[PDB]
C-alpha cells in the first residue's frame, strides 16, 4: 500500500552508500513532478502501432 | 434405584 | 463510478483487514458511564423491561424506491423518543414552558417529532383513565380489608374531571371515615418506619394520587412527593376536607411511586402492598407501557442438579 | 484509579496531554510510585511496544523522584518476575527498560540485578536482556554503548554482566553475547580472559 | 410484615457487606417470600432471586442444643455466625463439606 | 501440477519481504 | 392532528402530511 | 511544468532533505548532519536503520499533505450538503466511514499536524450540529456527549471520535520559526463534565511498528 | 495572559478556546 | 394423555392443589414451546375448557405470561401467544375480566401494526375471537376504532393477511355493523371491489358473502351500480364472481330491488355483459328458490 511505499522510499534514500556525507561538496537533489497531461496527448496512430510489440 | 433414594436423601420429588 | 471510495488505497481480500475498532465500543461504554449511566438518561425505566440484556431493535416495506414521499420520520422519531427524558429536561436555557395537551407533560419549546410521539402516546384521554384506575384500585383495597381497618366508610369523591392534569393545585380523592377516631402521627415518607401516631385524632382521613413524567433533570419522586405535599398542606386553594392524609407520588416515565403524610395504624404495611402491586398488576399502566415499547419498536427476546453450579466460586444464599 | 488511568490514557493523542490530564486531576500522594507502575501494566497489556507508556512513566519519573525509586524497584520486581510472561509480553517489557536506559531515565547501575551465570540466568531472563541489549546497541548506537559498557565507573555493577573472577560463568556470558553479535566487549573480556592464566 | 422484616434485614446485611462478601444469587425456603426482599433489595439490584426447589433442613437447626438455647434465651434482636465445617475443609471437600451437612440436617430433622 | 495455493504462498511472501 | 386522517381515515397526502396521523 | 513541481537539495546548507510522496510531507534528516539536539518521542517520526551496520542514522518527520486535508474537508462538505434526506444515522455512518479512512491511512502524520487536529474539531461538530438541527434545536444541554457517542445498540448513534482531544499550543512567532515546543493545551470539543470521551487514534496502531511486526511474522512464518 | 496562545475568536470553531498551562511542562 | 384424558372423561373430580400445578406445568409447557406444534395448543383448548370455570386466581399470571411472550424476538413464539390467546379468549371474558380482556383488546389493537404476515393472521385471529364472546356495545376498547383502522389493510395484496383481514371483516360487518357508519361501509365496499382478483378462491367466497351482510346495514342501489360496471371488465373470473356477487346482493335484499337494473342492463350491446347477466340470473334463482 502506499504508505509501505513512503517507507520503502525513505529507508532506500537511506541506504544508498554514502549517502548523508557533504565532505566533497556532493549535492542530493529530489525533484518531485507531473507528466502533466499524459492522459491527454496520446495518439491513436502511434498508439496502435506501439501496442503491437506487445500484444 | 440409586435414582430414588438420591432424590429422597436429596430432597422432594 | 459517481461515488467516492474512501478506500481507494486497499483491499480486503488482498491485502487482509487492517484495523480493529472493537475495543473502542467497550471503552467508550465504558466513559460514558457505564451502561446504567447510560440508560438513565432514556426512557428505559419507562418501558418496564426487567433488565437491558434483552433488549432488541427490528433485526424494505415496499418497492417505492422512486415515489416522492422521501424520508420517512420513523428512525428519526424512534432515536427521539427513546432519548426523550434528555431532550426535554428541565433546567434549560431560554425557553417558553407549555403544558402537552391533555396531559401533565411540559415542554420547554418546540420539539415537533418529539410531541408527536408524547401525543400520539397519550391519546383517548390516557392520563385521566390512569388516574381513574389507581385511584380505583386503592379504593378496592380499602373496601375489602375494612375490617382490619376500623373503616366505617370510604368516600370516592366523584372526580372533578380536570384534577388529573392540573398541576398547581389539589382537590383530593381518597376522604376515609373512621369508626371511631384515629390518633395520627406526623408527617413522613412512605420507606421510613419511625412513626408514633400520637399527635392528633380524625374520623377523617384524605388521600391523594399524583402523576407526574420525570426528566433525567429531575427523576427523584420522595422530594417530589414532600414539597408537593408541605404545598398543598399549606395552600389555601386546595379543597381538602380534613387536616389529616397522605399524597402517593407516582413517576410514569421512571415507573417510580411514593408517598408523604400523616400516617395512622395499619396504613404503612397496606398502602405499601397497595402501591408495590399496582404498580405491577394495573392495566392502565399496561397500555401505557405497550405503546411505549410500540412507539420504540423495542422487543425482548428473553422466553419464559443446580449443586453442580452451586459450590462455585458464585457465591450463593440459602434462606 | 485504574478505571480513570486507563481511560485518561485512552482519551489522549500522547505522553504529554496524558501527563498533563492525569496532574490536572489530582489523588493521594501515596499511590504515586503505584502511578507509574500501572502504566507500566498498560504496555505490558498493550498491542506491541509502542513507547507512549514509556515516555509517560519517564515523564513522571522526570517530574518526581519517587517514580525513579519506583522504577528501580520495578526493575527489581520485573527481573523476579521475568519469567512470568510471554515471549511477547517479554520483549514489549525489554524495550520498556531498554527505552528508560537510553532514555537515561533508568539508571545504569541497575545492572547490579544481571549476574551472567549460567546457572542462575532464566532462558526468559537471557531472552529479556537479548532484546534489551539489541535495542540499546541498534538505538544509542555501538560506540557509545561499548564505551559507557567499558568506563569504571559502573563496572561494580556491570560486574555481574562481565566476568572475570569466576571463568566459567565468563565463557558462558561471552558466548551470549557474542551470540547476541557484540563482538567488542566480548573479545575484549576473553583476551583479558586468555592473559589471566 | 414478618416477611417484611425479613425483606429489610436481609437489605440492611448487603448494606453492611463489603466487596467479597455480598452474595451473587439468593434462594429462600419461602417462594412465598420472594416477592418482599424482591422490593427490598433494590438497593442491591446484583442478585439473582429464587426460592429453592430443595428444601433444606435448617428447620433441624432448631433442633441442636447452642443454636436453640442462643436463640431461645436471647434477648435482643441481632446477628451471629457460625461456621459448620469445623475440621472439614482441610480433609475433604466443600463438595463433601455440604453433602456431610445435608446428610446431619436431614438426620436431625427426620428422627 | 496443483500448486495454486504455492502460486499463492509466495505471493504473500514476495509482498511481505523488506530488503534494502 | 391531521383532520382528514382522523376523522374519515384517510389523508390525500400519505407519507408527507406534515400532521399526525391518529384517529384517537 | 516548473510551477507544479518540487526540487529540493541536500548540501552542506542544507541538512533537510524534504519531499511530498502519495498522501504524505516527509522531511529526513540525518544524525550526521546538524543534529547535535537528537530525541526520540511522539510517532511522527519513523527512525530509519541503515541496514548493513544496523544503526539509526536518519529521522523521517510526517505530516499530511495540504491537499489531502482539503479533500478530507471537501468531502464532509458533501456528507452534509447531500444530507436533508437522510437519517441520523445514515448521516453518522457517513461520518464514521470518511474519518476511518482518513484516520487508517494516515496514521501518525495526524498526530504531527496542528492542521488537521483544528479540521477534525471543527468537521465533526458541524456534523454533530446538523444533527441538532435535524430535530428543532441546538442548546448544548439538551444534547449532551452521551445523545451521539452511545453504540447503535443502547439506541445512541454510534459516533466515532477524534474532537475531544485537546489541541497543543505554542508562542505564534517562535512556532513559524524553530519548533519551539508545547506550552499551552488549547481545548477540543466540549463534553458535559470531564467525561475523557476516547479516541480513535488510540485503537490503531502505528505503521512504523506494522512494519517491524510484519517483517518478524512473515520472517518467522517463512 | 493571551500570551500568544489560544485563538481570536472563539466563534465558529466548536470549542470554548478555553486555554491551560501545560502542567507536566518539566 | 392429559389431553385425551380429560377430553373423554371432564374434571369434575380434580381438586385444588392438583389443579394448580395443573394449571402451571401447562403454561410453563406453552412457553417453553420449541416446535411448531398444535400439541401444546390443543393441550391448553382442552385444559380450559374443561377447567370451564373454575380457573380464575391465575389470570394476572396466565396473561402476564402470555403477554410476555407476545414481546418475544422471533415471530414463532409472538404468533404462538397471539394463538393462545384465542383459544382461552371465551373463559378471558367469562371470569370477568375487566382490566385483563380490556388489556388484550387494547394491546392487540396496539400490534395490528406488525408487518410479519404470519403474526398479523393471528393476530386478526384472536381479535375475532375476543370480538366473538364480547359483543361490542359492552367492549371497553370498541370495534368503532377497530374497523377504520382494518380497512386500510384490505390493500395488502397477499393471500394470508388478505384472508384473515377478510374474515374478520366479514364478522363485523355480520354481527357489529352498527357501530360503524354508512360511510365507512360504503368505502370498504370499495376496497372489497378488488379482493375480487385474489388468486386464491376462500378469499373471494369470504368477499362475496360480506357483500351480503353489508347488503342489509346499507342499501345496494350503489353497490349494484358498482357491480355492473365491473361486468364491462374482461378475462372472466373476476367477471364470473361479480355476477355471483351480484345474485348475493339480489339473494339478501330481496330480488325486486335488483331485478330491474339487471334486466335492464340486458340492453347494452355488448357481450360480456349480456351473458354476465344471464349467468347472474343463473345464480339468482338457485340461491332464492321457491
Ligand atoms: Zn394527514
Amino acid at each position: 500500500p502506499p504508505p509501505l511505499l513512503v517507507y520503502k522510499w525513505c529507508q532506500g534514500i537511506n541506504n544508498l552508500q554514502d549517502v548523508w556525507e557533504t565532505s566533497e561538496g556532493e549535492c542530493n537533489v529530489m525533484l518531485e513532478s507531473r507528466f502533466e497531461k499524459m492522459y491527454e496527448k496520446i495518439d491513436l496512430t502511434l498508439l496502435n502501432r506501439l501496442l503491437r510489440l506487445i500484444v | 434405584t440409586q435414582s430414588e433414594i438420591r432424590d429422597i436423601i436429596l430432597g422432594m420429588e | 463510478v459517481l461515488k467516492q471510495n474512501p478506500f481507494w488505497w486497499t483491499h480486503q481480500r488482498h491485502d487482509g483487514k487492517l484495523w480493529n475498532l472493537n475495543n473502542y465500543r467497550t471503552d467508550m461504554i465504558q466513559a460514558l458511564g457505564g451502561v446504567e449511566g447510560i440508560l438513565e438518561h432514556t426512557l428505559f425505566k419507562g418501558t418496564y423491561f426487567p433488565t437491558w440484556e434483552g433488549l432488541f431493535w427490528e433485526k424494505w416495506k415496499k418497492l417505492t424506491n422512486a415515489q416522492r414521499s422521501g424520508l420517512n420520520q420513523i428512525p428519526n422519531r424512534r432515536f427521539t423518543l427513546w432519548w426523550s427524558p434528555t431532550i426535554n429536561r428541565a433546567n434549560v436555557y431560554v425557553g417558553f414552558q407549555v403544558q402537552l395537551d391533555l396531559t401533565g407533560i411540559f415542554m420547554h419549546g418546540k420539539i415537533p417529532t418529539l410531541k408527536i410521539s408524547l401525543i400520539q402516546i397519550f391519546r383517548a384521554h390516557l392520563w385521566q383513565k390512569i388516574h381513574e384506575s389507581i385511584v380505583m384500585d386503592l379504593c378496592q383495597v380499602f373496601d375489602q380489608e375494612l375490617d382490619a381497618l376500623e373503616i366505617e366508610t370510604v368516600q370516592k369523591e366523584t372526580i372533578h374531571p380536570r384534577k388529573s392534569y392540573k398541576m398547581n393545585s389539589s382537590c383530593a380523592d381518597i376522604l376515609l371515615f373512621a369508626s371511631y377516631k384515629w390518633n395520627v402521627s406526623r408527617p413522613s415518607l412512605l420507606a421510613d418506619s419511625k412513626d408514633v401516631m400520637d399527635s392528633t385524632t380524625t374520623q377523617k382521613y384524605w388521600i391523594d394520587i399524583q402523576l407526574r413524567w420525570g426528566d433525567y433533570d429531575s427523576h427523584d419522586i420522595e422530594r417530589y412527593a414532600r414539597a408537593k405535599f408541605l404545598d398543598y398542606t399549606t395552600d389555601n386553594m386546595s379543597i381538602y376536607p380534613s387536616p389529616t392524609g397522605v399524597l402517593i407520588a407516582i413517576d410514569l416515565a421512571y415507573n417510580l411511586h411514593s408517598a408523604y403524610g400523616n400516617w395512622f395504624p395499619g396504613s404503612k404495611p397496606l398502602i405499601q402492598q397497595a402501591m408495590a402491586k399496582i404498580m405491577k398488576a394495573n392495566p392502565a399502566l399496561y397500555v401505557l407501557r405497550e405503546r411505549i415499547r410500540k412507539g420504540l419498536q423495542l422487543y425482548s427476546s428473553e422466553p419464559t442438579q443446580n449443586y453442580g453450579e452451586l459450590f462455585s466460586n458464585q457465591i450463593i444464599w440459602f434462606v | 484509579f485504574r478505571r480513570t488511568i486507563y481511560l485518561a490514557i485512552q482519551s489522549s493523542l500522547d505522553f504529554e496531554e496524558c501527563a498533563h490530564k492525569l496532574l490536572k486531576m489530582e489523588f493521594p500522594e501515596s499511590q504515586t510510585k503505584e502511578l507509574c507502575n500501572m502504566i507500566l501494566d498498560c504496555c505490558a497489556q498493550q498491542r506491541t511496544y509502542e513507547k507512549f507508556f514509556g515516555l509517560l512513566a519517564g515523564r513522571f519519573c522526570m517530574l518526581k523522584k519517587e517514580y525513579m525509586e519506583s522504577f528501580e524497584g520495578i526493575f527489581k520486581e520485573q527481573y523476579d518476575t521475568i519469567h512470568r510472561l510471554e515471549t511477547n509480553k517479554l520483549r514489549n517489557v525489554a524495550k520498556m527498560f531498554a527505552h528508560l536506559l537510553y532514555t537515561d531515565s533508568l539508571p545504569w547501575s541497575v545492572l547490579e540485578c544481571i549476574k551472567l551465570s549460567e546457572e542462575t540466568t532464566t532462558s526468559s531472563s537471557r531472552i529479556f536482556v537479548k532484546i534489551f541489549f539489541q535495542e540499546l546497541c541498534e538505538y544509542m548506537g555501538l560506540p557509545k554503548l561499548n564505551a559507557r559498557l567499558k568506563d569504571e565507573t559502573l563496572q561494580p555493577f556491570f560486574e555481574g554482566l562481565l566476568p572475570r573472577d569466576n571463568p566459567r560463568n565468563t565463557r558462558f556470558a561471552i558466548n551470549f553475547f557474542t551470540s547476541i553479535g557484540l563482538g567488542g566487549l566480548t573479545d575484549e573480556l576473553r583476551e583479558h580472559l586468555k592473559n589471566t592464566p | 410484615l414478618a416477611k417484611w422484616k425479613t425483606a429489610e434485614e436481609v437489605a440492611a446485611l448487603i448494606r453492611s457487606l463489603p466487596v467479597e462478601e455480598q452474595p451473587k444469587q439468593i434462594i429462600v425456603t419461602r417462594k412465598g417470600m420472594l416477592d418482599p426482599l424482591e422490593v427490598h433489595l433494590l438497593d442491591f439490584p446484583n442478585i439473582v432471586i429464587k426460592g429453592s426447589e430443595l428444601q433444606l433442613p435448617f428447620q433441624a437447626c432448631l433442633k441442636v442444643e447452642k443454636f436453640g438455647d442462643l436463640i431461645l434465651k436471647a434477648t435482643e434482636p441481632q446477628m451471629v455466625l457460625f461456621n459448620l465445617y469445623d475440621d472439614w475443609l482441610k480433609t475433604i471437600s466443600s463438595y463433601t463439606a455440604f453433602s456431610r451437612l445435608i446428610l446431619i440436617l436431614r438426620a436431625l430433622h427426620v428422627n | 501440477p496443483g500448486e495454486e495455493q504455492r502460486r499463492w504462498e509466495e505471493a504473500r511472501l514476495g509482498a511481505a519481504s523488506l530488503k534494502f | 392532528i391531521c383532520k382528514d386522517y382522523k376523522e374519515t381515515g384517510f389523508c390525500g397526502f400519505g407519507d408527507s402530511c406534515k400532521f399526525l396521523h391518529d384517529r384517537s | 511544468q516548473w510551477e507544479n513541481s518540487f526540487v529540493s537539495v541536500y548540501s552542506k546548507d542544507n541538512p533537510n532533505l524534504l519531499f511530498n510522496m502519495c498522501g504524505f510531507e516527509c522531511r529526513i534528516l540525518p544524525k550526521c548532519r546538524t543534529s547535535y539536539e537528537e530525541f526520540t518521542h511522539k510517532d511522527g517520526v519513523w527512525n530509519l536503520q541503515n541496514e548493513v551496520t544496523k544503526e539509526r542514522t536518519a529521522q523521517c518527520f510526517l505530516r499530511v499533505d495540504d491537499e489531502s486535508m482539503q479533500r478530507f474537508h471537501n468531502r464532509v462538505r458533501q456528507i452534509l450538503m447531500a444530507s436533508g434526506s437522510t437519517t441520523f444515522t445514515k448521516i453518522v455512518n457517513k461520518w464514521n466511514t470518511a474519518l476511518i479512512g482518513l484516520m487508517t491511512y494516515f496514521r501518525e502524520a495526524v498526530v504531527n499536524t496542528q492542521e488537521l487536529l483544528d479540521l477534525l474539531v471543527k468537521c465533526e461538530n458541524k456534523i454533530q450540529t446538523r444533527i441538532k438541527i435535524g430535530l428543532n434545536s441546538k442548546m448544548p444541554s439538551r444534547f449532551p456527549p452521551v445523545v451521539f457517542y452511545t453504540p447503535k445498540e443502547l439506541g445512541g448513534l454510534g459516533m466515532l471520535s477524534m474532537g475531544h482531544v485537546l489541541i497543543p499550543q505554542s508562542d505564534l512567532r517562535w512556532s513559524k520559526q524553530t519548533d519551539v515546543g508545547i506550552t499551552h493545551f488549547r481545548s477540543g470539543m466540549s463534553h458535559e463534565e470531564d467525561q475523557l470521551i476516547p479516541n480513535l487514534y488510540r485503537y490503531i496502531q502505528p505503521w512504523e511498528s506494522e512494519f517491524i511486526d510484519s517483517q518478524r511474522v512473515w520472517a518467522e512464518y517463512a | 495572559m493571551y500570551n500568544g496562545i489560544g485563538l481570536p475568536t472563539p466563534r465558529g470553531s466548536g470549542t470554548n478556546g478555553y486555554v491551560q498551562r501545560n502542567l507536566s511542562l518539566v | 394423555t392429559i389431553e385425551k384424558i380429560m377430553g373423554n372423561l371432564g374434571a369434575a373430580d380434580i381438586d385444588h392443589k392438583l389443579e394448580e400445578q395443573l394449571i402451571d406445568g401447562i403454561l410453563y409447557a406453552f412457553q417453553e414451546q420449541t416446535t411448531e406444534d398444535s400439541v401444546m395448543l390443543n393441550g391448553f383448548g382442552t385444559v380450559v375448557n374443561a377447567l370451564g370455570k373454575r380457573v380464575k386466581p391465575y389470570l394476572p399470571q396466565i396473561c402476564g405470561t402470555v403477554l410476555w411472550r407476545l414481546n418475544n424476538k422471533s415471530a414463532k413464539v409472538r404468533q404462538q401467544a397471539a394463538d393462545l390467546i384465542s383459544r382461552t379468549a371465551v373463559v378471558m371474558k367469562t371470569c370477568q375480566e375487566e382490566k385483563l380482556m380490556g388489556h388484550l383488546g387494547v394491546v392487540l389493537y396496539e400490534y395490528l401494526g406488525e408487518e410479519y404476515p404470519e403474526v398479523l393472521g393471528s393476530i386478526l385471529g384472536a381479535l375475532k375471537a375476543i370480538v366473538n364472546v364480547i359483543g361490542m356495545h359492552k367492549m371497553t376498547p370498541p370495534i368503532k376504532d377497530l374497523l377504520p383502522r382494518l380497512t386500510p389493510i384490505l390493500k395488502n395484496r397477499h393471500e394470508k393477511v388478505q384472508e384473515n383481514c377478510i374474515d374478520l371483516v366479514g364478522r363485523i360487518a355480520d354481527r357489529g355493523a352498527e357501530y360503524v357508519s354508512a360511510r365507512e361501509w360504503m368505502r370498504i365496499c370499495f376496497e372489497l371491489l378488488e379482493l375480487l382478483k385474489a388468486h386464491k378462491k376462500a378469499i373471494r367466497r369470504a368477499t362475496v358473502n360480506t357483500f351480503g351482510y353489508i347488503a342489509k346495514a346499507i342499501g345496494p342501489h350503489d353497490v349494484l351500480a358498482t357491480l355492473l360496471n365491473n361486468l364491462k371488465v374482461q378475462e372472466r373470473q373476476n367477471r364470473v364472481c361479480t355476477t355471483v356477487a351480484i345474485a348475493i346482493v339480489a339473494e339478501t335484499c330481496s330480488p325486486f330491488t335488483v331485478l330491474p337494473a339487471l334486466m335492464n342492463e340486458y340492453r347494452v350491446p355488448e357481450l360480456n355483459v349480456q351473458n354476465g347477466v344471464l349467468k347472474s340470473l343463473s345464480f339468482l334463482f338457485e340461491y332464492i328458490g321457491e
